C-alpha cells in the first residue's frame, strides 16, 4: 500500500550515500569537538536562540529524516546516559571509522570483513591502553582529592566557569563525597539536585547539605530563622496539600445568604475555624508549615503570634526533595497529621544574599545526608544555565573516577598511543584486517588532528609531532597545546580522562560503525 | 467518442509476464542480503514513522507493503513459511523468484510458460522423493537430552559477539526449553526483556515474569523486597484519591460541606483500600495508576502494589501464578488470587526490577539479558530466537536434514543426473531448476564475504564424489560436513519451501494480464 512517496537504496548507491551523509552530519560537531571548539547557534521551534558547542545538544536540537544520522543521535543518547562526557567525540570517532571503511569498500573489501576488522582492532587497542593506566586513589586518600580537584578544573576550563573555576571545582568534589561512601562507590546523579538562580556573582555558588529553594514566607513579619526551640526534637516541618483556614471553593464561590440566620452562623463559625486550623499545628507539634494552597490574612496573623512560619504554593517536585531529606511525608488532609510524618531536621532559616530580594531558605542537617542540592549563582541567565551543565559534566567525570581507579591521560595523548600499537600489530596478522587495522589506526588519528584544527595547529604536523615524541623517548602520554599551556606532556599538566569512559567511547563507536555496515538496504516510506 | 475503459488499466502479452518477473526480482534483490545468520540487515521506515532493523524475512516483508499484485504472492508464501515452520521466510522468497528469474531466457526463446510450469512440477516431485531419502530419523541415537541441546546451541551462537560468553547462554538456553512442555514448545512463551547496562555474561534466566519498575515517586524503598508466599491480586481499575496531575471540583452551597466532600472522596477510596486488606493480598497489580493514598496505606499494612502494569505483561502474570483478573475490590473470589514460590526485586542492570520467580503454575518464562547497549542486546535477542526455533523444530519433528546448503546441494545434484534420463524439453527445464537451486548456497557465501567462485566450485567437487553431507562452514571458510558441525534443520523446511516457492513460481508465471481498477 502507498507505493508513492517511498524511496529505496540498495547495492552500489547504498554504501556511498550512507557514508557521505554521516560525514556531513558529523562535520558540524567536528569543529565543535574540543576546549577551543566553535559554538553553534541553535534556534528552538518557538524561536528562542541558544548558543552551545555541545554535540549532544546539537544532535538533540537537529530534527532530521535521515536514518543514518538518527543512528548517530542514538549513539550520543546511549553515550550521555552511560557517561555523559564524550558524546561529542564518540560520533566523530565513529565518523572516522566510517570514512576509512568507505576507502576499504572502494578497494573491494566486504563490509563484514571491515566490521570484523574494527572489532579485532578494538579489542587489541583496549588491552594496550589497559596496560598504560595509572591509579590515583591508591596510597594517600588526600592525594586522590587533590587529583580529583584538579581533574574537575580541566573539564571546567572550556566554559565561562574558568574564571572562578577554583571554587566551582571544589563544589563538584564536595558534592560527590557527600552522596557517596568509600565502601559503596555508587554515585547517583539524582541524589545531587542541580539548581541555580540569577543575581550576585558566580563565586557565591555554594553547596548545601540539604534542600535549598527560593521562597518568601507568607507574612513579612514572620521570623527569618527557626530555632530547635530549647531542647525539642529537631525542627518539625509539615507538608500538607490543604490550607489552614475554613475551606473555600477553588472554581466559583457564589454563596447566597437568604437570611441573617446563616449570616450570624457563618460569621461565628469561620471566625472560630481560624484558630481550629492553627491549633492543628500544635496538635502535630510542627514548626515550619509548607502548604500547596495559600492562607488568609488572619491565618498569617495567627501563625505570626504563635511563631509558626508558613510558605505557600510550593511545587510538587520540591515537596518530594524535602520529604526525602527530612524523612517526611506528603499528607493529604489535616486529619492525617502525626509526629512521624513531619520532616525532621536540625535548623531552618531564611538566608539573605547581599542586597538581592530573593532571600532564599535553607533546611540543614549537620550530618552526612543521602541527598544534596547543588547551589549555583551567576550575574546573567545564560551564565547560570551554562554553569549548571558544566558542573553536571563534572559530576559525570568524578563519577567514573571513583568507580574505576584506573585513569588514562587525554587530550589526544591516548588516541595516538592506541594508534601506534595497532599500526605495529597490523603487520603480524597478514590478513584482510591488515588494511582494516591501518584504517583503524588512521581513524584514531582523526581525533588529535581534529583537536589540532580547532586549536589553530597543523593537524598533519602535530600528528607527526605527537608520534615522534612518543617514539624516540617513550610511549608515555603526550598531549596537545589546545588549552594554551606551556608545553606538551599532559602528565605534568594534569589532564586526566577516565579509562572506563574512554573504553565505552571506543566501543559504542565501533559497534555503530559495524551496524551501519550491516545495513546494505534502506527502505523509507511516507509519513501517515 | 466511446471508450473501452473509463480509467481501468489492463495490460497483457508476453511482455507483461516478463514485467511481472522483474517486479519479483526487485523484491528478491531486497531480501538477498538477509539470507543466513551472518546476512545483512534491512533498514525499514514504516508509514507509522517507526523504524525497525531486523534480518527476519517475515517481519521485513510484512513491512514492505508491496503494491505490485504479482509480487504480493511472495508475501502469501512468507506467511505460509511463518505458519507451518516459522523460520526461513527469507529463503522461500529468494528461491521462488530465482525460478522465475532463470525462466526469463525461456520466455525469450518462445517456450510456452505451461511447459515451464510443468517442468518445475516434475522437478519438485523428484525433489520430494530425495527429501525422504535425505530425512534422518534420530532421537536418542548417539546423543542424549542435554548433550543434543548444548552441541547444537554452540554452533547457532557461533560467529557472534557472544561467542566467548556462549558457555553461559547455552546453560540458560537448555534451561529455557526444559522449563516448558516438551510436547508443545512455543518461542513466544519464553520472554526476553532488554536491560541496559552491565556485562553481557551476567544475564540471568527467570522462571516467572518480570516488570519494568515504573515507580518514579518518593516514599518507596522501605519494604522487604523478598516475599515467600504472597497472595497476588490482579486489579482492573484504578485506586487513587488525589492523583499526580488531574483533580476534581467540589461545588456545594455550605462551608462545612466543603470538607465533607473531601472526606467523602477519602472514605470511598479507603473503603476499596481495606477491601483488598480484608482479601489478604500481599501483591497488588493494576493496569491503571495507583494513587499516593493507596501506596501510603498499603505500605503501612505491609502490602506491595504495582500501578500502571502493562496489559500484555499482566496476561503472562495470569499464565504464571494461575490466577485471574477481577474488576472491583469487593466481589473478589479466591480463584482470582495466586501465590508463587518466590518474589524478589533485584538491582540487576544498575536498575531495580521487580519480577515473579519460581511459579509452579507458570506456562511461560522470562529471560533477562544485559549489555552495554540496547541495540547489541537486541542482536543477542534475535540470536537466541534462532537457537529456540532450532530446538522447537528438533522436538516436534524428529526427521532432520543437514542445513547450511548441504541438503540443498544434494537435491540439485541428483536433479542434474535426472536430466540425462529425461528426454525432451524437460531436460533443459529441470537442469535450469537445479541451476536455480544454486542460489541458496551462493547467497550464503556472498553475504558473509566468502568467495562465491572458489567455495561453490570446491563444494561441487567433493559433494559429487559420494559424500552427500558436505555443507558450507560459516565459521572458518571451507567446505565441510554440516551434519558433523551440527547445523540442522527439519525435513519440513525443505518440503514446505519447495512446495511454497514453486506454488508462488507457477502462480505468477501463469498470469498473462494485470487488471487494475481505479476508484
Amino acid at each position: 500500500k502507498d507505493q508513492g512517496n517511498k524511496k529505496r537504496q540498495h547495492g552500489l548507491e547504498a554504501k556511498k550515500s550512507h557514508i557521505l551523509a554521516a560525514r556531513s552530519v558529523a562535520s558540524i560537531i567536528k569543529t565543535s569537538l574540543g576546549p577551543r571548539g566553535l559554538d553553534k547557534i541553535l534556534i528552538s521551534p518557538d524561536g528562542e536562540i541558544t548558543i552551545t558547542n555541545d554535540g549532544a545538544t546539537i544532535l538533540s536540537q537537529m530534527e532530521l529524516d535521515n536514518e543514518i544520522a538518527k543512528l548517530l543521535v542514538q549513539l550520543s543518547k546511549s553515550q550521555d546516559d552511560e557517561i555523559g562526557d564524550g558524546t561529542t567525540g564518540v560520533v566523530v570517532l565513529a565518523s572516522a571509522l566510517l570514512d576509512q571503511a568507505l576507502e576499504l569498500i572502494q578497494k573491494g573489501i566486504h563490509p563484514i570483513k571491515i566490521a570484523n576488522g574494527f572489532d579485532e582492532a578494538a579489542k587489541l587497542a583496549i588491552s594496550k591502553l589497559e596496560e598504560t593506566c595509572d591509579d590515583i586513589s591508591a596510597s594517600n586518600d588526600e592525594l586522590f582529592r587533590d587529583f580529583l580537584l584538579r581533574a574537575a578544573k580541566t573539564s571546567l576550563g572550556s566554559k565561562i566557569v574558568s574564571k572562578d573555576h577554583d571554587r566551582f571545582a571544589e563544589m563538584a568534589v564536595e558534592a560527590v563525597i557527600n552522596v557517596m561512601d568509600k565502601d559503596r562507590k555508587d554515585v547517583d546523579f539524582d541524589l545531587i539536585k542541580m539548581q541555580g538562580r540569577v543575581g550576585g556573582s558566580i563565586s557565591d555558588s555554594k553547596l548545601i547539605n540539604g534542600v535549598i529553594l527560593d521562597k518568601d514566607f507568607s507574612h513579612p513579619q514572620m521570623p527569618k530563622c527557626v530555632l530547635p526551640k530549647e531542647g525539642s526534637d529537631g525542627v518539625k516541618l509539615a507538608i500538607l496539600t490543604c490550607p489552614f483556614e475554613p475551606p473555600k471553593p477553588k472554581t466559583k464561590h457564589k454563596l447566597d445568604i437568604s437570611s441573617v440566620e446563616e449570616y450570624q452562623k457563618l460569621q461565628t463559625y469561620e471566625q472560630d475555624k481560624f484558630k481550629e486550623m492553627i491549633d492543628d499545628v500544635k496538635k502535630a507539634g510542627a514548626d515550619v508549615v509548607i502548604c500547596q494552597w495559600g492562607f488568609d490574612d488572619e491565618a498569617n496573623h495567627l501563625l505570626l503570634q504563635n511563631d509558626l512560619p508558613a510558605v505557600r504554593w510550593v511545587g510538587g517536585q520540591e515537596l518530594e526533595h524535602i520529604a526525602i531529606s527530612t524523612n517526611g511525608r506528603i499528607v493529604p488532609r489535616f486529619q492525617d497529621l502525626s509526629k512521624d510524618k513531619l520532616g525532621t531536621c536540625s535548623r531552618i532559616y531564611e538566608q539573605e544574599f547581599g542586597t538581592t530580594k530573593d532571600r532564599m531558605l535553607i533546611i540543614e542537617q549537620s550530618k552526612e545526608t543521602k541527598t544534596v542540592t547543588c547551589f549555583v549563582r551567576g550575574s546573567n541567565k545564560m551564565i547560570v544555565d551554562e554553569a549548571e551543565r558544566a558542573l553536571h559534566d563534572s559530576l559525570c567525570v568524578v563519577r567514573n573516577l571513583v568507580k574505576d581507579s584506573r585513569v588514562v591521560y587525554g587530550g589526544g595523548a591516548a588516541e595516538v598511543t592506541m594508534s601506534l600499537a595497532v599500526s605495529e600489530e597490523a603487520d603480524k596478522q597478514r590478513g584482510i584486517d591488515q588494511y582494516a587495522f591501518r584504517g583503524f589506526a588512521q581513524a584514531l588519528d582523526t581525533i588529535p588532528m581534529t583537536l589540532a584544527e580547532n586549536s589553530g595547529l597543523d593537524p598533519i604536523g602535530t600528528l607527526s609531532t605527537l608520534k615522534s615524541k612518543q617514539l624516540k623517548e617513550k610511549i608515555s602520554n603526550i598531549g596537545v597545546d589546545c588549552l594554551g599551556y606551556g608545553s606538551n606532556d599532559m602528565k605534568e599538566l594534569f589532564v586526566v580522562d577516565p579509562f572506563i569512559g574512554k573504553k565505552q567511547q571506543i566501543l559504542l563507536a565501533t559497534q555503530l560503525c559495524r551496524m551501519i555496515l550491516k545495513i546494505d538496504n534502506v527502505i523509507i516510506s511516507g509519513k501517515d | 467518442i466511446v471508450v473501452l475503459k473509463e480509467g481501468t488499466d489492463a495490460s497483457q502479452g508476453k511482455g507483461q509476464i516478463i514485467s511481472n518477473i522483474n517486479a519479483c526480482v526487485a523484491v528478491q534483490e531486497a531480501l538477498k542480503p538477509t539470507l543466513g545468520p551472518l546476512g545483512s540487515d534491512i533498514l525499514i521506515v514504516t508509514s507509522n514513522q517507526k523504524t525497525t532493523i531486523s534480518n527476519d524475512g517475515a517481519t521485513i516483508l510484512k513491512l514492505l507493503d508491496v503494491v505490485h499484485p504479482a509480487a504480493k504472492t511472495l508475501v502469501d508464501i512468507s506467511r505460509a513459511q511463518d505458519a507451518e515452520v516459522g523460520d526461513g521466510t527469507t529463503s522461500v522468497t529468494i528461491l521462488a523468484g530465482e525460478l522465475m528469474k532463470e525462466a526469463k531466457p525461456f520466455l525469450e526463446e518462445g517456450i510456452s510458460s505451461h511447459l515451464i510450469m510443468k517442468g518445475y512440477r516434475k522437478a519438485v516431485s523428484l525433489a520430494v522423493e530425495k527429501i525422504n531419502e535425505l530425512a534422518v530419523d534420530i532421537t536418542s541415537e548417539k546423543s542424549s537430552g542435554r548433550e543434543l541441546l548444548e552441541r547444537c546451541a554452540r554452533t547457532a551462537m557461533s560467529s557472534k559477539l557472544i561467542h566467548n560468553n556462549a558457555d553461559f547462554f547455552v546453560k540458560m538456553c537448555v534451561d529455557a526449553v526444559l522449563s516448558l512442555d516438551r510436547n508443545d514448545l512455543d518461542d513466544k512463551l519464553i520472554g526476553i526483556k532488554k536491560i541496559p547496562g552491565g556485562a553481557m555474561e551476567e544475564s540471568l534466566f527467570i522462571n516467572g515474569v518480570a516488570f519494568k519498575k515504573t515507580f518514579s515517586y518518593a516514599g518507596f524503598e522501605q519494604q522487604p523486597k523478598k516475599f515467600n508466599n504472597p497472595k497476588i491480586l490482579s486489579l482492573n481499575v484504578e485506586l487513587e484519591l488525589k492523583a499526580e496531575k488531574d483533580n476534581a471540583e467540589v461545588r456545594v452551597e455550605h462551608v462545612e460541606d466543603y470538607q465533607a466532600i473531601v472526606d467523602a472522596e477519602w472514605q470511598l477510596i479507603f473503603e476499596k483500600l481495606r477491601q483488598v486488606e480484608e482479601t489478604g493480598a500481599n501483591i497488588v497489580l493494576s493496569k491503571l495508576p495507583i494513587g499516593d493514598l493507596a501506596t501510603q496505606f498499603f505500605a503501612d499494612r505491609n502490602i506491595f502494589c504495582a500501578g500502571r502494569v502493562s496489559a500484555d505483561d499482566m496476561n503472562r502474570v495470569i499464565q504464571a501464578v494461575g490466577g485471574s483478573i477481577q474488576s472491583t475490590t469487593s466481589d473478589i473470589k479466591p480463584e482470582h488470587l495466586g501465590t508463587c514460590a518466590l518474589f524478589e526485586e533485584m538491582q540487576i542492570g544498575s536498575e531495580r526490577y521487580n519480577l515473579f520467580q519460581g511459579c509452579p503454575q507458570a506456562k511461560t518464562c522470562t529471560l533477562l539479558l544485559r549489555g552495554g547497549a540496547e541495540q547489541v542486546i537486541a542482536e543477542v535477542e534475535r540470536s537466541l530466537h534462532d537457537a529456540i526455533m532450532i530446538v522447537k523444530r528438533a522436538l516436534q519433528n524428529k526427521l532432520i536434514v543437514a542445513g547450511g546448503g548441504a541438503t540443498e546441494m544434494e537435491v540439485s545434484k541428483c536433479l542434474r543426473d535426472y536430466s540425462k534420463t529425461i528426454a525432451g524439453k524437460q531436460q533443459m527445464i529441470i537442469n535450469a531448476f537445479a541451476k536455480a537451486l544454486e542460489v541458496i548456497p551462493r547467497q550464503l557465501c556472498e553475504n558473509a564475504g566468502f568467495d562465491a567462485i572458489e567455495i561453490l566450485n570446491k563444494l561441487r567437487l567433493a559433494h559429487s564424489k559420494g559424500e552427500k553431507w558436505y555443507g558450507v562452514v560459516f565459521e572458518t571458510e571451507n567446505i565441510g560436513d554440516n551434519f558433523a558441525k551440527f547445523v540442522w534443520e527439519p525435513a519440513l523446511v525443505k518440503i514446505n519451501a519447495l512446495n511454497s516457492a514453486t506454488e508462488a513460481t507457477n502462480l505468477i508465471l501463469s498470469v498473462d494480464e494485470t487488471i487494475t481498477n481505479k476508484g
